[PDB]
């Protein structure tokens, strides 16, 4: 917007760090399938 | 010799020349592509700047300007900076309608020169003369330095309204046009006093928003002189000076975010 | 030191018994007195064996804590702390950089010292193993009156009784002896009773029965003897001290590792102090020029491949433990794939170690036995009459009995009280004919005259079982000749026959043919009494010939051996195909030695030693040229004449090698002999004869079932269920693990070029530095560790097993191939993307690549809380930092993410990822993993306090992607090029 462009300036690194940890964790899961078919 | 034969040791270079090129060649190749995705006006991510810093002219060996008043080179090192900053707000440097522009002698409303674009050519800024700042060699004794907001482009800094109670509780209140800075230390053992555009303790929000130095080169930010005539005598005061609005926040580990940290002392 | 103890010893055997009192000052009947048995003892010590001087567990963990990386390590915790020192002097920083990473760094070279440590094992007890065979307390005769005492207070000159079952206190001259057999196995490896007496009967003491040695037991019978040596002094005390004292020495695997640690330690002081220098001539404060030069350290050291190696040497360790196959040392994982040459044991190694019955003639016919433990081989016989004739003799003449309780276990596998003969057809019959205890009680014996010395065979006479005639059936065995003597009729099919002229001369032929075949030959024959010469209470006098013993019915032969084990043949075979030579070294005489070495393949059909060709030719030994012999049969009484010069060419002329009779001081000069023509040589025994051999060799592999303590104090391998293929199996996964190795080092080493890269533009450039000390670890130690330690589970690209042992001298674990790929390739690539991305984030961010040059100055500038970007903004100290920790973030992943196309082409040195597939399930896991703990140390929050990394933005993951295809298409071209040429230019410069 004009001089209410607050958003410019603004980062949602709360939301990022939610979804990162949930990518970490499941891709943490996943290995532990691969890995377990056998031991 | 120490690996191979001359037949080999040549062989190993024509390689590596030809790998490496290759390999410069392709770097380089990433690098067009990433400015390919860049404005010239514009930085791609503003998130890491966000809240604006405030800078002085004094620089601080540690957050901090001691000196000596019956000394003479003492505080030469501070004037040394204090000249620099205050150097380039000078009148031969605003010359003609081309590209500054006489604005408000007393704090206004901001000023749209449309958009980031090249659509035209350098944007106008307001001219702003160091006459502005009454006062202020510079202070061999009690100094008088020299507070700064930093540039963000498109940043349109605004003021605090008097809805509620407010620290310089509604003194001076320009609530609708003027960013106030308000500096402190208990511990009141100082004597605070403000210089600035239109004698107020503030920014005036007609220099903003700032376009980049692309769009408006030679353009001159507000400054807001402050002087610290205290009648105590050595000792280290710790006066932290702060700004205070909308979009201006801090933290307690970035100790400039939207403040200062002075450690004066005239030791003398 | 030990070179004395390498020699045969010298022996008192030929003296008289009067003679040898004389010598020690003794009595023949009384004994010594009580005082001078004291005054001995004070004289020449105790009758113990005293272990070596060894190296505290201390000095031997701190020893691992200055090689090379460990050394660069400490040098950069202390210049961690140096450089803080010269801060807290200065101007106070109330940080804690220089301080905690000298903690971190000074902890990972500990930590690492624990590896290390864990690798170089020695779990050695030789003398111990020796000293349990001491006994608590031997018998003595002193002032006329025998007397137990502590078998130390024996000393040399004393009167000394032992009887069946007890250990032999000390060496003994045997002065006295009645029916006295003793288990001489220790010395020789071979458990038959041997006869003890007073008479010499050999010049050589280890062959006479006038000595009786410490280390050995009496099996039967008593026995009397003056003690000659005592502790160390013994024959087998000596053998003790020879083999705990021998030094262990380095194995291939550990001289491997040393050697790179000097190349990559070298390229590190090189550069380290090659831009030390570079730096003050650039005007860098010795402050700053030290900081430096911790993150120069930092970067080159691979702070985590020393443990990696470990971990993959352990995980193949644990896939062998599986196979019944015991490491006992870490190192020995590899070794057995170095070798080229196994000098092996007979007796319990090659062999059962049981006298099992091999042939048999019967009908005019040869018959072959099955002599395998499991079985695995077929009949021969079944229906023939004389068969059952000839069963029924083996079962009936013989008075073996297995012990009780055995019904569990299998028939050759079942403990037996009896000689090893009678055994051995025990277990014959009651395999093909079932239970033999039933044939002994349908057949009464009433009647039998056992074994003799004179007669030279055993009698027996049975109620024969068969109801329409419960006569009397006579039988017996013997030696051959003896009882082809006493025939007359032969049964042939069923029916009898007279013994014509004819059958004689088969007869002859069977025996001689039998006999060559290495194998111990009797004679069987029965005779049926007539009915009404001998009524059914007529009485047999066993005293005297009441009965006659001419005129018999001679049945059939049979053979026996001490066999191979059923995967010995095939084993040998695959040892010599994978281009292992393999020597036998027996202490079992030569005949027999000789006759296995053709079974199992020691020695291949056709070749022929100096004797065979002397004999078939029907020439003096000296006509024969020696070249024309690749085979030869050493004995050991010759071996003793002989220089080691003498025996290099002995090893050197000939290629199917059989070593007999040897002693254990003779095996380990054969060892050493092998050693010395720079050949990594493993030795396989079971018995305390082989232990100093064990010792000496690079690898020694011990039997578990049939092993001895001693010999498996002195291996590096147990085989738990003596599984001889475990061997091949071994040198696979020895090579296997070679090559897996270098894959794993490659893949650690080349993420150093992008950890080295930036330090140096940050100091040409003046640029922000890309990469912080502490990132670094995070790989080292962090994601690179799963990915690197998961190479160990590489099937291999080709048949390992089809090519020739390393050259250890020229084919190194790390060479100047995989430097110049790892660093100079691959590496390179990496730091590029790396840039790349760091240059994406200042960019993106304000800072223009072009205005980055120079800057760091301002930047780094505390007091500065306003440097100008490309665009004209101002920003604060803590601001830029976070964008530029943000760039260490970022750089981070991006290797992170090279290393997965890495982690992909290091899997093959050759074959292409299309041909070996993925089929690595822990490699797999290794990629998930490493990408969930870099999103995780990005994305945690309070990461970016301890660790200094921060959140990255989803288009920041993607910016090396570019660059981890081009390393995967790179690589994948580059071997397409060495397999469709292996000519050599692609493979002569980076065939790792
Ligand atoms: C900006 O203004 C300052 C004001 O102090 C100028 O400083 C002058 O310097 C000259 C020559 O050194 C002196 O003679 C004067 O006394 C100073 N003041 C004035 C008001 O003229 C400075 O030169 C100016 N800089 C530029 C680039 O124009
Ligand atoms: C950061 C940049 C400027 C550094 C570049 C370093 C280059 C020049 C280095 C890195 C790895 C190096 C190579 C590594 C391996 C080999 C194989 C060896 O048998 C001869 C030297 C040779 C061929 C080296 C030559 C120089 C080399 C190519
Ligand atoms: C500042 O300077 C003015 C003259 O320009 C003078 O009148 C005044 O006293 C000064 N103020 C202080 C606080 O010293
Ligand atoms: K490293
Ligand atoms: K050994
Ligand atoms: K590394
Ligand atoms: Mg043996």
């Amino acid at each position: 917007e004009g001089p209410d462009n607050d958003e410019r300036f603004t980062y949602d690194y709360y939301r990022l760090r939610v979804v990162g940890l949930i990518v970490a964790a499941v891709l943490c899961v996943i290995g532990i399938i691969i890995l377990l078919a056998g031991k | 010799f120490l690996g191979r034969t001359g037949s080999s040791w040549f062989k190993i270079f024509l390689f590596y020349l030809i790998f490496y090129g290759c390999l410069a060649g392709i770097f380089i190749g990433t690098i067009q592509v990433l400015l390919l995705t860049l404005s010239d006006f514009e930085p791609k991510y503003q998130d890491r700047v966000a809240p604006p810093g405030l800078s002085h002219a004094p620089y601080a060996i540690k957050t901090e300007i001691s000196f000596s008043i019956s000394n003479p080179k003492s505080y030469e090192s501070f004037v040394k900076s204090m000249h620099k900053l205050m150097d380039l707000y000078n009148e031969s440097s605003q010359a003609g309608n081309s590209p500054f522009e006489d604005c408000s002698d007393t704090p206004a409303d901001y000023i749209k020169r449309g958009d980031l674009d090249d659509s035209q050519g350098q944007k106008k800024a307001c001219r702003f003369s160091r006459m502005w700042l009454k006062n202020c060699g510079y202070a061999e004794g009690k100094p008088c330095v020299v507070a700064k907001l930093n540039r963000i482009i498109g940043f349109y800094p605004k003021p605090l309204k008097n809805t509620t109670d407010l620290p310089e509780e509604l003194q001076a209140n320009y609530n609708q046009y003027v960013l106030p800075l308000r500096c402190a230390a208990r511990e009141k053992i100082g004597s605070i006093e403000y210089f600035g555009l239109g004698g107020y303790a503030g920014f005036p929000l007609q220099y903003y928003p700032y376009y980049g130095k692309r769009l408006q080169k030679k353009y001159l930010q507000p400054l807001l002189a402050i002087q610290f005539t205290n009648l105590t005598q050595n000792m280290e005061l710790r006066i932290e000076c702060k700004v205070y609005g909308e979009n201006i926040d801090y933290s307690e580990k970035d100790r400039f975010r939207g403040r200062f940290e002075v450690k004066i002392e005239v030791k003398s | 030191l030990d070179e004395l103890k390498k020699e045969v010893s010298m022996d008192d055997h030929k003296l008289s018994l009067d003679e040898l009192h004389n010598k020690y000052g003794t009595d023949l009947t009384r004994g010594l007195t009580n005082a001078r048995a004291k005054e001995i003892l004070a004289r020449d010590g105790p009758n113990s064996l005293t272990p070596p001087p060894t190296t505290p567990e201390w000095i031997k963990f701190c020893r691992q804590l200055f090689g090379g990386f460990s050394i660069l390590l400490w040098i950069g915790a202390i210049l961690c702390f140096l450089a803080y020192g010269i801060q807290a002097a200065t101007e106070d920083e109330p940080a804690n950089d220089n301080l905690y990473l000298g903690v971190v760094l000074s902890t990972v070279v500990i930590v690492t010292g624990c590896f290390s440590y864990y690798q170089e094992a020695k779990s050695s007890r030789i003398m111990d193993s020796f000293k349990n065979m001491v006994p608590q307390q031997a018998l003595v005769i002193r002032d006329g009156e025998k007397s137990t005492i502590n078998a130390e207070f024996v000393v040399a000159g004393d009167l000394v009784e032992v009887k069946g079952g007890d250990r032999i206190p000390a060496d003994l001259r045997i002065i006295s002896a009645h029916g006295c057999k003793v288990d001489n196995s220790s010395l020789t490896g071979e458990s038959e009773p041997q006869t003890r007496s007073p008479e010499f009967s050999s010049e050589n003491p280890l062959e006479t029965r006038n000595i009786a040695f410490f280390s050995t037991n009496c099996v039967e019978g008593t026995a009397r003897g003056v003690v000659v040596y005592t502790g160390d002094r013994t024959v087998m005390g000596r053998i003790a001290t020879l083999a705990s004292g021998l030094e262990v020495g380095r194995t291939p695997i550990a001289i491997e590792i040393e050697h790179f640690i000097h190349i990559i330690t070298g390229v590190a002081v090189f550069l380290g102090v090659s831009f030390f220098i570079l730096s003050l001539i650039l005007g860098y404060s010795w402050l700053e020029a030290v900081i430096f030069l911790i993150g120069i350290i930092v970067a080159n050291v691979p702070e985590g491949l020393l443990a990696t190696v470990t971990v993959c040497l352990t995980l193949t360790a644990k896939r062998m433990a599986r196979k019944n196959c015991l490491v006992k040392n870490l190192e020995a994982v590899e070794t057995l794939g170095s070798t080229s040459t196994i000098c092996s044991d007979k007796t319990g190694t090659l062999t059962q170690n049981r006298m099992t019955v091999a042939h048999m003639w019967f009908d005019n016919q040869i018959h072959e036995a099955d002599t395998t433990e499991n079985q695995s081989g077929a009949a021969f016989d079944k229906t023939s009459a004389t068969w059952s004739a000839l069963s029924r003799i083996a079962a009936l003449c013989n008075r073996a009995v297995f012990q009780a309780g055995q019904d569990n276990v299998p028939i050759l596998k079942r403990s037996v009280a009896g000689d090893a003969s009678e055994s051995a057809l025990l277990k014959c019959i009651e395999l093909c004919c079932g239970s033999v205890q039933g044939m002994r009680d349908r057949n009464p014996k009433i009647v039998e005259i056992p074994f003799n010395s004179t007669n030279k065979y055993q009698l027996s006479i049975h109620e024969n079982e068969k109801s329409s005639e419960s006569r009397y059936l006579l039988v017996m065995k013997g030696a051959p000749e003896r009882i082809l003597d006493r025939c007359s009729t032969i049964l042939l099919n069923g029916a009898e026959e007279p013994l014509k002229e004819d059958m004689k001369e088969a007869f002859q032929n069977a025996y001689l043919e039998l006999g060559g075949l290495g194998e111990r030959v009797l004679g069987f024959c029965h005779f049926a009494l007539p009915e009404d010469k001998y009524n059914e209470g007529y009485p047999f006098d066993a005293d005297e010939p009441n009965f006659p013993t001419t005129d018999l019915c001679f049945v059939g032969l049979m053979a026996m051996i001490d066999p191979p084990r059923a995967a010995v043949p095939d084993a040998v075979g695959k040892c010599r195909s994978a281009g292992i030579k393999v020597i036998m070294v027996t202490g079992d005489h030569p005949i027999t030695a000789k006759a296995i070495a053709k079974g199992v393949g020691i020695i291949s059909e056709g070749n022929e030693t100096i004797e065979d060709i002397a004999a078939r030719l029907n020439i003096p030994i000296g006509q024969v040229n020696p070249r024309d012999a690749k085979a030869c049969v050493v004995h050991g009484s010759d071996l003793k004449d002989l220089s080691t010069e003498v025996l290099d060419d002995i090893l050197h002329y000939h290629t199917e090698i059989v070593f007999a009779r040897t002693s254990p001081q003779q095996k380990l000069i054969i060892v050493e002999g092998c050693q010395r023509q720079g050949a990594i040589v493993a030795v396989t025994g079971d018995g305390v004869n082989d232990s100093p051999a064990l010792k000496k060799a690079d690898i020694g592999v011990a039997m578990g079932i049939s092993g001895s303590d001693v010999s498996k104090q002195a291996a590096d391998m147990i085989l738990l269920d003596d599984n001889f293929a475990s061997i091949v199996t071994g040198v696979e996964e020895g090579r296997l693990i070679f090559d897996n190795l270098k894959k794993s080092i490659a893949y650690t080493l080349t993420s150093n070029i992008p950890e080295i890269t930036p330090f140096l533009v940050f100091i040409i450039g003046n640029v922000p530095l890309p990469l912080g000390t502490v990132t670094i670890l995070c790989i080292d130690l962090g994601t690179d560790m799963v990915p690197a330690i998961s190479l160990a589970y590489e099937q291999a690209e080709s048949d390992i097993m089809k090519r020739q042992p390393r050259n250890p001298k020229t084919d190194k674990l790390v060479n100047e191939r995989l430097i110049s790929m790892a660093y100079g390739q691959i590496g390179m690539i990496q730091a590029l993307g790396g840039f790349f991305s760091y240059f994406v984030i200042l960019a993106e961010n304000g800072f223009l690549p072009m205005d980055l040059i120079g800057k760091r100055v301002r930047w780094d500038d505390r007091w500065i809380s306003d440097v100008e970007d490309s665009f004209g903004q101002q920003w604060t100290y803590e601001q830029r930092k976070i964008v530029e920790f943000t760039c260490h973030t970022s750089f981070f992943i991006s290797i992170v993410v090279v290393q997965w196309a890495d982690l992909i082409i290091c899997k093959t040195r050759r074959n292409s990822i299309f041909q070996q597939g993925m089929k690595n399930k822990i490699l797999i896991f290794g990629l998930f993993e490493e990408t969930a703990l870099a999103a995780f140390l990005s994305y945690c929050p309070g990461t970016d306090v301890a660790l200094r990394m921060y959140p990255l933005k989803p288009s920041w993951w993607f910016c090396a992607f570019p660059y981890s295809l081009i390393i995967f298409l790179y690589d994948e071209m580059r071997r397409f090029i060495i397999r469709r040429s292996p000519g050599g230019w692609v493979e002569q410069e980076t065939y790792y």
